[PDB]
Order: C-alpha cells, then sequence, then structure tokens
C-alpha cells in the first residue's frame, strides 16, 4: 500500500476525451484530483440528485462567475458588511494552464482574507505544497549528501 | 520452424522465467515498469497459473513460489517518483 | 487521403446544402411561391446555389480520381502479397550490396592505414 | 539485454480498465480476441495435453456498382436541390418532400463512402509498398553509382 | 554583497521528486 500523498499525478486523457477547456477544466479536475470533498461537489450532487477583495482582484469571466453566485449562496456566514465561506473550490487562469483554491472568505470595508487550500493546474497535473514543508526538502537532501562528503573524508 | 506463440504460450514461458533469480532482479531493479501500475497488475493477473488445470502446465514450480512473494511484496512495496522500487535502494 | 478527402469534401456540401435551407427557412423563402428584398434574396440563393453546382462538379471529377474503383478486392489482394514479395528480394539485394561495399571499405582503409608514418 | 521484456499485453492491465473489468465479465457469459478487456482474462487451456508438465525442474462486394450509386444519388441529389431553389418547377405540397429527398440522399451517399474504406486501405497500401519498394531500389542504385563513381575515381 | 554573483546549477536531470498513481481513469 503505497500512497501518492503531497500532490502528484493527474488525471488524464480520460475527460481529454470530455475535453478540457477551462470552465469544464475545474469539473475534470474534481474527478482527477481525487480532491473535491464536501461543498462545490455538493452543490453539483443536489442538483444533481434529482465582490471579494481576491474575487474584485480576480474577476470572473463566463459561465464560472455564474457558479460563483451559486457558491457564495451556498456557503455564506453573514455579518453587517461580510460575508464568509465554509468549502468552495475555485480558481485563476491563464491560456494554456491555471490555478484553484479551495477556500474560506473573512471579509470588511477596507480588507479581506481567504484561508484555503490553493491548486495550480498545468496540462492534466494538479500542484499543492507548502514552504518550509518546500524548504525540509532539498535542505535535508543537500546535508545527507554533504555527510556522504563527510563520509568521504575517510582519508588519511 | 514454428509460428509465433499463442497468448496461452507467451505467458507460459512468462511467467516460468520467473523462476531465475537472477531475471527477476533485473525486473525489480528497472525502472519504468514500475512507473505505472500495470507491471505490477500484469504480476497479480498471472497467479491464474497457480490453480489447475494451469498449474499442471508448469513445468518450472519454483516460479509459482517467487510470483507469490514478489505479488505479496508488490501490495506493500512503496514506489520511489522515478520507479526505484523504495525497499530495495540498499542494494544492487 | 482521399476516401476521406471526398468524404470531407462531401460535409462542406452537407454544410452549405443547410447552410441554404436556412435562409429559405430563415426568410420566408418558402414564401417565394425585418425582410430581405426579393433581389437579395435572389442574389444569394444564386450566389449559393451556383457554390453547389460547382461542389457537385467537384465532387465527381474527384470520385473519377477515386482510387481502387475498377479494381478487384481480388487484383488488389494479390498485388499487394507480390509487392510483399518483390519487396523481401529487393532488401536481401539491398544487405547484399551493404556488404559487399564494406568489404569494398575495409579494402581502401587499409592501403590508407599502411601509408602512415608515426609507428 | 538477451532478457526479454514483460509481454506486449502488459499496456492493457491500466486501472481504468481493471474496473471495467467486472461488468464485462458478466456481459460476456450472456483465439477470440476482439478488445483491450480480453487480454484481462486468462487464455483458454488448449486441447492437446502435451501442454501437462512432463515433470519438474527445481462474394465480392463489387465497388464499381458502390461508385456507380454514388454517382446516381449525386445527380438525385442535385435535381432534388435544383427543385427545392425553383430552378426546375415542383408544387409547394412537395417541397418539404424535397427537402426529405435531400436528406436520405446525402445520408445513403454518407453509408457508400463509408462501406468504401475497406477497398480505399487496400489501394494505400498497394500505394506505400510501391514507395518502399522504390525507395530501396533507389538505395541499390545509390550504393551502385558509388562504386562506379571509385572506378572513375581511380581511373584518371 | 554576500560574495559578488550567485551560483547557478538549475537542474531538471536530478534524481527526482515526482512519483506516478492516478494515471488509470
Amino acid at each position: 500500500m503505497n500512497v501518492t500523498p503531497l500532490d502528484e499525478l493527474q488525471w488524464k486523457s480520460p475527460e481529454w476525451i470530455q475535453v478540457f477547456g477551462l470552465r469544464t477544466e475545474n469539473v475534470l479536475d474534481y474527478f482527477a484530483e481525487s480532491p473535491f470533498f464536501d461543498k462545490t461537489s455538493n452543490n453539483q450532487v443536489i442538483k444533481m440528485q434529482r465582490d471579494p477583495a481576491r474575487r474584485q482582484i480576480l474577476f470572473k469571466y463566463p459561465m464560472y462567475m455564474q457558479l460563483e453566485e451559486e457558491l457564495m449562496k451556498l456557503d455564506g456566514t453573514e455579518y453587517v458588511l461580510s460575508s464568509v465561506r465554509e468549502p468552495d473550490f475555485w480558481v485563476i487562469r491563464k491560456q494554456r494552464r491555471t490555478n484553484n483554491s479551495g477556500v474560506g472568505s473573512a471579509k470588511g470595508p477596507e480588507i479581506i482574507p481567504l484561508q484555503d487550500y490553493y491548486i495550480i493546474g498545468a496540462n492534466i497535473y494538479q500542484s499543492p505544497t507548502i514552504f518550509k514543508i518546500v524548504q525540509s526538502r532539498l535542505m535535508s537532501t543537500s546535508y545527507h549528501l554533504n555527510s556522504t562528503l563527510e563520509s568521504l573524508y575517510d582519508l588519511i | 520452424q514454428n509460428p509465433l506463440p499463442t497468448r496461452f504460450e507467451v505467458e507460459l514461458e512468462f511467467i516460468q522465467s520467473l523462476a531465475n533469480i537472477q531475471y527477476v532482479t533485473y525486473l525489480l531493479t528497472q525502472q519504468q515498469i514500475w512507473k505505472s501500475p500495470n507491471f505490477k497488475n500484469y504480476l497479480k493477473y498471472l497467479e491464474y497459473w497457480c490453480n489447475p488445470p494451469y498449474s499442471q502446465c508448469i513445468v518450472y514450480p519454483n516460479c509459482l513460489f517467487i510470483l507469490k512473494l514478489l505479488n505479496g511484496f508488490m501490495e506493500s512495496a512503496i514506489v520511489n517518483e522515478d520507479g526505484l522500487l523504495e525497499g530495495l535502494d540498499e542494494l544492487p | 487521403d482521399r476516401l476521406t478527402q471526398l468524404q470531407i469534401c462531401l460535409d462542406q456540401m452537407t454544410e452549405q446544402f443547410c447552410a441554404t435551407l436556412n435562409y429559405i427557412d430563415k426568410n420566408h423563402g418558402f414564401e417565394r411561391l425585418t425582410v430581405v428584398p426579393p433581389e437579395e434574396f435572389s442574389n444569394t440563393i444564386d450566389e449559393l446555389s451556383t457554390d453547389i453546382i460547382l461542389k457537385t462538379r467537384q465532387i465527381n471529377k474527384l470520385i473519377d480520381s477515386l482510387p481502387g474503383v475498377d479494381v478487384s478486392a481480388e487484383e488488389q489482394l494479390r498485388k499487394i502479397d507480390m509487392l510483399q514479395k518483390k519487396l523481401v528480394e529487393v532488401e536481401d539485394e539491398k544487405i547484399e550490396a551493404i556488404k559487399k561495399k564494406e568489404k569494398l571499405l575495409r579494402h581502401v582503409d587499409s592501403l590508407i592505414e599502411d601509408f602512415v608514418d608515426g609507428i | 539485454s538477451l532478457y526479454p521484456p514483460p509481454p506486449p499485453y502488459v499496456k492493457f492491465f491500466t486501472q481504468s480498465n481493471l474496473e471495467k473489468l467486472p461488468k464485462y465479465k458478466e456481459k460476456k457469459a450472456a483465439e477470440e480476441i476482439t478488445c483491450a478487456l480480453d487480454y484481462l482474462i486468462p487464455p483458454p487451456m488448449p486441447k492437446n495435453q502435451q501442454y501437462r508438465a512432463f515433470g519438474s525442474i527445481w462474394e465480392s462486394t463489387n465497388y464499381q456498382y458502390k461508385i456507380q450509386e454514388l454517382r446516381k444519388l449525386l445527380k438525385s441529389l442535385l435535381l432534388n436541390y435544383l427543385e427545392l431553389i425553383g430552378v426546375l418547377s415542383i408544387n409547394p405540397d412537395m417541397y418539404e418532400r424535397k427537402v426529405e429527398n435531400i436528406r436520405t440522399i446525402l445520408v445513403n451517399i454518407h453509408h457508400l463512402l463509408n462501406e468504401y474504406r475497406p477497398h480505399q486501405s487496400r489501394e494505400s497500401l498497394i500505394m506505400l509498398l510501391e514507395e518502399q519498394l522504390e525507395y530501396k531500389r533507389g538505395e541499390i542504385r545509390e550504393i551502385e553509382q558509388v562504386c562506379k563513381q571509385v572506378h572513375d575515381k581511380l581511373t584518371s | 554583497p554576500s560574495y559578488s554573483p550567485t551560483s547557478p546549477s538549475y537542474s531538471p536531470t536530478s534524481p527526482s521528486y515526482s512519483p506516478t498513481s492516478p494515471s488509470y481513469s
């Protein structure tokens, strides 16, 4: 039993036939990543059953913009001049590729932050990573290799 | 000369080659074939030889034992990113 | 890449045969037996009709050029068989030649090696 | 590497095919290889018990015709269109039958060209073989030249 | 001003960091 854990591959060619070309892309990701767990899909199934500061920075163009309204509706803790979301998954993109996050937004007149996971998506692959996790990486690697070097100082 | 082997003939020849420890080694320490689950899945499919009437065709009995080992190992074997089988990295 | 360039070429017609019926449908063309003047319509209908006649011509000249028409499946099945054989023959001839040339080359090389100054 | 690679059949052992297997096996119950999934099912045991171990070692589809039709349907399609347009005379209680005929015409034509690929394929093979046979012939005649130029170059 | 310029080495031919297991549909 071996895990792929801290993001690895895609799901590829299988919704390449179903076709990836933005907007549909997000749903293709859902099958692929094995990472739609609650809200976005839940919204999907219920129907299937029968701005923000970052959003202002983002600005949504086409049908995914319509979905966005739906998602807010699904997940909005409400305060006087503010709304906060539970488990929505969403995206930011360009041309060949994009990046998407699954997040929680806290709002106010002069500031608003979404805490989430962010995932980049190029050519049927997802990236989800952490600095500090990122460092431990080639850092411990550098040192194990330096200690190979130090072990080689077994020279007279 | 004989015509090209049948699938049944190809698989019988192949399962039996696993009776050779060196060859099984040369595979275990391949790269490409462990990237994708295909080969792993193939070897489990080959356990069809372990029961009758199939097993009655096996001349090299060790290959069945080694297949079994090889198989059980794989389930819990951790596959490196390149293809390297993790639990073997120390050995040649 | 012909029977399909035919097939391909025959889609256009299907496309212009609908790119027409659309006009005729969406412009009361049926009522010809905001609206488009009785002129524009005709100029349009002719502009398409004529275009379709040229496609019909093309599609034939292509069906004529279409390969295999006259020939049987057998007259072909052997022609392939032959080519398969005459093809092996030619490769053995190629092989042989290659060998003979390399032998020739080895000869020349040997010579050249013995003209060198330095051990 | 005198060590052989694993059998070509390995490529079929994807996790996607494995998932489809249980349903396929069922449907089947309701050498004969027809699709990829057939390879995930052990081959049948031969009749000749000589595979038992001795011991242990520890009608011509006339196309000349199909082209006739094809040529017909085409004229028929052209006339019928000539009428819809008005170049030829027709009473309005037919107009739609014309449209009927065109759709049907264009269909049959499709089925024809469709049924013409086999014969098409062959002309392509016979076109390839011809082509490569001409290439190889050339390859030799090219080697020949060299031997003749070496004769010239040798005699000056 | 730690040293002067910064020592290139950039590398995609290294051992490897990616695995692979979700290839199957």
